[PDB]
């Protein structure tokens, strides 16, 4: 006979959900200037990471149900809500604009851009009783023509929203972050070389802490991201769905390199007592497009290996298309993302141009003397204003950054979307950019963990009597 | 630090000579842990209350909500001793007609646990009348 | 010779204060009513009240002190602030009105009411040069006349303070709340039959949780609360104070059937970039005003119970009188109550106009075959601005309700103030129907609990030796 | 469930069944049920700075409190086990000289330990004094 | 041989850091009026104090690395940004002002000030719709001549910084407070007679919490503050470095006997829904210039008290200067405190400028024959706007107090500025009146003060094997 | 006697008295708004909590588990600013004890529970 016997500290856990909190060791923290919203709250990230390898277990994963996403998503969301709330409200600049062509119709470099408008317009100044007819510059993509008249026109959001400039001092630069969780809780990374996104996993190991994430939100490619192994790897939550959205993973960086070539001047005019509108002075020398430098060979080479992967998905036979995207709002139609604290919009539509043949591929493109037409250069424009991609509302203005800006930065994963039609015996499967989500962007980083409870009480009949 | 790697290994064998040390182990290093988290924020004084001020201090609340809860239960029904503690109800075989042997040599802590969940209010309710017994016996 | 000995967890309690939380059941999670006033923050309710019987105690209670009734209070004060904080500002809107009879001049059902107004004003929208000239309705408790001329008028908050409209998606049902305490207090209830309000008490009961409270505010009138057991009961600080309200207990509910007949229309008008004010579109159909169905035996026995209690209070040689409320505020003056977010003002006349004699009472009517001339109808009426009670600020906008308005409540209690006077050897004891207090509503339920804390340990002296 | 139905009966008869029977109703369900509210809420979430989410915030906090208290209280004096405890120090019958007769099959809780509430500061600070004579000897 | 004994419980504390709250007594809060401060928040004290003497101590003190003199000082400017960010915004009345020269030429008593100005204007009233010509009174401080010619006038803070008035109700009434530290830590108390305010300490003792402080605020004077016993005391981080602030604490009270001899009216007026700017209606009867009492031959006793000590700090052959700050903002250069909620600023000019000799010094005034010229008047003006002393930004108006004012105060200690320059052969050491720093104030009150954590565990060995 | 009144006094007098300091330590206005003070006492008694805890679980986890008192079995290094027995009981105090034992008494701290680990495998 047996009398229960009980062990405090078993090995025992329970899929759960809890509260996490972040890490930035201590570089951002170092130079206290130009304080980033998670720099000046993370606790220091302790120096040795603990990761105990687990053996002969085969939990199970599922990242499209994964707590740990939303929870971050909404944290992502409140911390730029409180991290701009308080700086400037911008609704009285809401007026009629007086705008001529650029600086002067007097162009070398490019011809009629459109792009600085030399919009002029009349405002009231910090004294009531004061009031000042003042000049600033605007993008063809931050005004919309009203009135049916060619001098005319007004801000994109006017009807429909508010807007808050982003407050000067803060940096947009992103720092690696470690959601750690409290005690009780531990992590599970699944280590497979290969993972589909969901089942079971041989290679498990715990932690406490995530590698740093450092959060980029971009739309179309990954950027500053992770990187796969040996291979590139799609998660679907269900490939025959083709409405749902594919992720991809690369094996290797992409450097890419963009720029906005032109020297800006910040000048500044108050709207009220602490009301400080910053505007673009004047551009010294030619108005260069912002642009982006590709190599062609190494895209190609990446490009490949995905459509190889893809092919073996959707069954050997079958032929490639990658048509643009259909249309929609700017994000997700063309290329998006950040630098510096400016937002480009870069037409990648010669990026994805390409029909691989089930019969014209598996060579690469090895050029080794190119020395010449092999930088894929992308035309990218500025957007200073840009909305909350869910809320209809919440707007925010980007300030203008003085001087040249450049950002080289290592593409490390794409957003595809098939669309149906006819492709059954075409076998045309056509992917197309994706993106305008907050999720997926994470969801490409999260997959790999995920959070347990730990019960350490445990008990075992034992025939030891008292 | 410490965390238990028997998670894979089969109950009975971890448990006899190859999980206690590292149980208390662990208990060390968590506490090492807390106090180098507690010292270093009382020096910043950076735990003014932002959104992230309210996620930590939840966290914090929350652990030591768990560990007292742990704690209390393991001292309430007279286990005040340390992790290993024996009980005096007997185990009523039913609830797993399984013998001793063949279960430590085979059976995992998750594994086991999780089809004794139905029998656990049972024994845990059985526990406390053990006490009950012996106090009114002394 | 004795030695102390210990004891944890002696039957030993102490008067005291602490703060306590909510238990809204599931019901209204599982009908996703989007929060109302007070739904998702709730805990879940136990499944199981635990009510265990107190023996040979005759614990002293005062309600006129107890705590929790001004902690609640403030409870729901903060709580209906916090609801209308984030929602729409309704300053802008204060300007002149231009304002016609009803909707027009064609009236077969009740002649010139006067409750329309269609009223007209220019104001400003979210662009701030387009002045629009927009029309809506409004009742004539609504406006005020400013500038004596004939079409001149404004909205009558507007020397005082400053107006939020309610936020359209939440509801106002109130659903059952069950106060909890935490661990270490305990909730005494007195269960006796008859209580005045303070004494000791022979029937004692100790919960954890209160039962569902179901928080509703009502003027003269007591709305789906509680009842009193085999009689009416009657509770006061100092009786003879004749300054101090009177509090009425019924042992019977009465049904009462109130409607707004009058099909109505939401037209939505945006004054800002959110700022979308809801008015009435038109009215389908004749005006019917609004009114509540009552039976008139019901009453009339009921006030006959009230009456032979009140003259068992004060010595049994009286005349009773029930003249209507002095003067004041609408609230307080006439009845008011809420029903399906719409606050209905109805004219107590009817009502108490009684003077039951010292020698012609006794005989209830039980009028058998009534089948006619048995209903009491109400007049009553609609305010869609309605202020804070204590404060002279913070006043809030009513959204209109698309369609038929019809709630049919419990009543359960009274309001009631003694006038003193030309009573002495008249012996005219005069009452009459008061309110305009948060605390009142809620004195009536929490009369029987008291909150104590649970200190376990005690000390007694035995002989035994370590 | 399990809460205090013997404050009625004499000091005495409770204290000799009622009170040994309760202690782990007392102790055992109550903190069950406050650990099972904590876990759903947990895994519900929505734990914001609302109006009522800092109300419960609050409630936990002290119920902690309040537990921990006792604990370093029965902790300090040597009650580091449970409820039975006996004392070293003698009851100095100059503070209440009654017979044990009255004082238990007579009187109840709340009205004796009413009584003390002048002697019971007095009788703690001894009772630590001779904790210490204790820890002295051995 | 031996093995460690653990022992809880032992006399090891540690330099440490924490948090701390305050206490303002039962009284406060029975008063329960406006909330003045941070009566509420407020802890009620503990009605004993225990101060434990600590002997065989020499604890090293050093106030100028205090942490707690920081922490005052943010957790005061945070209360006070805490009472005014609900108060009435007064940005709309920044208009030019129309203003005449006080009341009336018809002066008696002292001729041509300019204190009153009845400023008309032109300012929209709470309907948008109707704009009213309205005045107000202010005082010259208060409106800079704007746009030149004479009749032109405008608020010193309106392009430069926004301002929001005091709310009405609250009272700027100090009252003590008692900061008091969480458990395992404690305060460090240096009792000796005299203290230099850095080194070590022998008479010591640990309080439960610090002597209320009642939180004063003014330049060039100390009122209402702690006094030195039996000596007179000088500190300085740098005696050597002039620059360094020099903190004098004396040994006795002097009575000051400030009033502002008008009899005011509060005349109110709207600005917007719940606006309403708060100016003085009239005067009744003559205008006097605020003016403070004082003694001469007790204020001519401390400044001898003063010398003395100072000779005694420099070396003995030395003539001393006492001069007045030549150049300073206008709070810096002369006097200025707070009375009843009215900013008095007094012309200390007659109380620093004394040149005491080496040769004729230690005898004092003893003149027994007053009853005459044996007051200094203060000629004190007011100001009622008044901007954050450090930030730039954020200024608050005071609203006038209706009636008489008057206050009778406790002068305990002194700010002075040494001067260096031709004083090396001269002997001819100057000093001038200083200020202008929040933590100065507060500085001498928590010198003596010192928080320490407190870690019980301790090891130390014994042969006692288990 | 008192918080501190030990300290002047010889660490073996200082343990007769140690009970006084750890009935200190306690950590125990029931609303607590988000206002000013009320907060800043929340996060406080907060504190408070871990810092007992925290010295709590050491105990436990120790071969000590008891309080005010728990003796060993790792021996003492001379390493260890070693002197006598009169010296390091009726001559000096606690709070200057740490002085000279501070890099050893984490030294001391990993050898205790390392043999605490050590006794419980042998048992
Ligand atoms: C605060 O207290 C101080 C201390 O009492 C007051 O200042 C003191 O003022 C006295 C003079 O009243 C002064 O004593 C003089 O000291 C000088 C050097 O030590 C001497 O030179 C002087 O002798 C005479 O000559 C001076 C001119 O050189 C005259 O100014 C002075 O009045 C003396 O005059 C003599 O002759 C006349 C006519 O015959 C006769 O009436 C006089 O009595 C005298 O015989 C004095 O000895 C102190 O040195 C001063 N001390 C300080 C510290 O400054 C000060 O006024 C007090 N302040 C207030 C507000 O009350
Ligand atoms: C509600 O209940 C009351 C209580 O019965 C009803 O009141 C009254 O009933 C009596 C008996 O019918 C009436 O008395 C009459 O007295 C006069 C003079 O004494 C005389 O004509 C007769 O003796 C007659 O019985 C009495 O008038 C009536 N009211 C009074 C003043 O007490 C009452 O009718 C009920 N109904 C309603 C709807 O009010
Ligand atoms: C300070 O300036 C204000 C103006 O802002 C003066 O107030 C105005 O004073 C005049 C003269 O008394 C008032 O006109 C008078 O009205 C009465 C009543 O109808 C009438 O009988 C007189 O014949 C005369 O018309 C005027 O109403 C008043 N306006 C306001 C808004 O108060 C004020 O007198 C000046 N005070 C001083 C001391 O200079
Ligand atoms: C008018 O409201 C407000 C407007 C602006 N700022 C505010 N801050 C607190 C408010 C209230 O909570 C309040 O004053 N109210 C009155 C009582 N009330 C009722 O339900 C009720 C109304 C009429 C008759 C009977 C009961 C809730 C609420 C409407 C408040
Ligand atoms: C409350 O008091 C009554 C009256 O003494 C108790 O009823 C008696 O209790 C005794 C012992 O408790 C029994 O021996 C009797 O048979 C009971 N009956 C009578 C005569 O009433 C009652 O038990 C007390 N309740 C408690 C538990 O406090
Ligand atoms: C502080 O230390 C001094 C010095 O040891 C103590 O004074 C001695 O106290 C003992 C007993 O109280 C006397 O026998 C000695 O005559 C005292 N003087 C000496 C040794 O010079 C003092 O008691 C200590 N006080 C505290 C509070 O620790
Ligand atoms: C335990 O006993 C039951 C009796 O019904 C039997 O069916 C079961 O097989 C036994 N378990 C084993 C594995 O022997």
């Amino acid at each position: 006979k047996l009398w229960v016997t009980v062990y405090y500290g078993v090995p025992v856990w329970k899929e759960a959900t809890t509260t996490l909190f972040c890490a930035s060791d201590a570089k951002a923290y170092d130079t206290e200037v130009h304080n980033v919203w998670a720099t000046h709250a993370c606790v220091p990230t302790d120096p040795n990471p603990q990761e105990v390898v687990l053996e002969n277990v085969t939990e199970n994963f599922n990242m499209w149900k994964n707590n740990m996403v939303e929870q971050m998503h909404e944290d992502i969301i409140s911390l730029w809500d409180q991290s701009l709330k308080p700086c400037v409200k911008l609704t009285p600049l809401c007026v009629t604009l007086n705008c001529t062509d650029l600086r002067n119709v007097t162009n070398i470099s490019e011809g009629m851009r459109g792009e600085i408008k030399n919009c002029s317009f009349n405002i009231t100044t910090s004294i009531r009783d004061k009031v000042k007819k003042d000049y600033a510059l605007f993008y063809r993509l931050d005004v919309v023509p009203i009135d049916n008249d060619n001098t005319s026109y007004r801000l994109i959001n006017c009807n429909t929203s508010t807007i808050t400039q982003a407050c000067p001092k803060v940096s947009f630069e992103p720092i690696p972050i470690h959601y750690c969780t409290p005690a009780g809780f531990a992590i599970l990374k699944c280590k497979d070389k290969k993972f589909n996104g969901t089942g079971p996993c041989k290679n498990v190991s715990t932690v406490q802490c995530t590698h740093g994430i450092r959060p980029v939100v971009s739309t179309q490619l990954l950027l500053n991201g992770s990187l796969a192994e040996e291979e590139v790897v799609i998660r679907s939550s269900n490939f025959t769905d083709n409405a749902k959205n594919i992720i991809v993973q690369l094996k290797e960086s992409v450097e890419i390199n963009c720029t906005r070539p032109n020297n800006n001047t910040r000048k500044s005019i108050h709207i009220g007592p602490g009301r400080a509108f910053y505007t673009t002075g004047d551009i010294i020398g030619d108005i260069r497009q912002a642009h982006c430098n590709i190599s062609r060979t190494k895209w190609n080479n990446t490009l490949n290996q995905i459509a190889t992967k893809l092919k073996e998905q959707f069954g050997n036979n079958k032929t490639i298309v990658f048509n643009q995207s259909s249309g929609g709002d700017p994000e997700i139609v063309m290329h998006s993302f950040n630098c510096g604290g400016e937002f480009f919009y870069c037409n990648s539509t010669q990026l994805f141009n390409s029909t691989w043949n089930f019969n014209g591929t598996w060579n690469l493109t090895q050029s080794n003397g190119t020395e010449g037409n092999d930088t894929i250069t992308l035309p990218c424009r500025i957007k200073q204003i840009i909305n909350m991609w869910q809320e209809v509302g919440k707007a925010m203005y980007a300030p203008p950054i003085r001087g040249q800006i450049r950002c080289s930065s290592n593409i490390t994963g794409l957003i595809l979307t098939r669309d149906g039609g006819n492709n059954h015996n075409n076998d045309t499967e056509t992917f197309r950019p994706g993106g305008g989500d907050m999720r997926d962007n994470w969801r490409s980083e999260l997959y790999k963990y995920k959070v347990v409870k730990i019960e350490p009480l445990g008990v075992a009949p034992t025939k030891a009597k008292r | 630090l410490g965390f238990l790697g028997a998670a894979g290994s089969t109950m009975g064998a971890a448990s006899i000579t190859l999980t206690v040390q590292a149980r208390l182990l662990l208990s060390g290093i968590v506490q090492q842990q807390n106090n180098l988290l507690r010292a270093i924020e009382a020096q910043q004084h950076l735990l003014q209350l932002t959104v992230w001020g309210i996620k930590q201090l939840q966290a914090r609340v929350l652990a030591v909500e768990r560990y007292l809860r742990d704690q209390q239960l393991l001292g309430i029904w007279g286990c005040s001793g340390k992790l290993i503690c024996t009980t005096a109800v007997p185990w009523n075989a039913s609830w797993s007609n399984k013998t001793l042997d063949m279960i430590w040599n085979n059976m995992t802590w998750m594994e086991w646990e999780r089809e004794i969940d139905n029998y656990t209010g049972l024994i845990y309710t059985l526990i406390e009348e053990s006490q009950n017994q012996q106090e009114k016996n002394e």
